[PDB]
């Protein structure tokens, strides 16, 4: 069983092998979105007097 | 008219030096309420002295 849960480990594939990936996918997103508007925040102040 | 004299490029930013616009935070601060209990909140210093 360790043998066969490493090859899970190896395929990522076989832990989406059902298409119900919701978890990961938000999470990643969530994440760049958060990215996103941190770096649009200080472009926009820089818009108000950089100009 | 009197910063046009400057003719102040709007792309440079740092229009003012930092401590001539914290004597407008003061200013504000003195005409919302001039008692020393709003005075309390903010840097200053005091020079007092014998006549």
């Amino acid at each position: 069983v360790k043998e066969v849960l490493e090859d899970f480990a190896e395929d990522g594939e076989k832990k989406i092998k059902l298409l119900t990936g919701k978890r990961v996918q938000l999470a990643e997103d969530l994440k760049k979105v958060r990215e996103i508007q941190e770096k649009l925040d200080a472009f926009i102040e820089a818009l108000h007097q950089e100009k | 008219v009197l910063q046009k004299d400057d003719k102040g490029i709007h792309h440079r930013k740092l229009k003012k030096s930092l401590i001539d616009m914290y004597s407008e935070v003061l200013d504000v601060l003195s005409d919302y309420d001039a008692s020393y209990n709003t005075q309390d909140h903010l840097p200053r210093v005091v020079v007092v002295g014998d006549q």
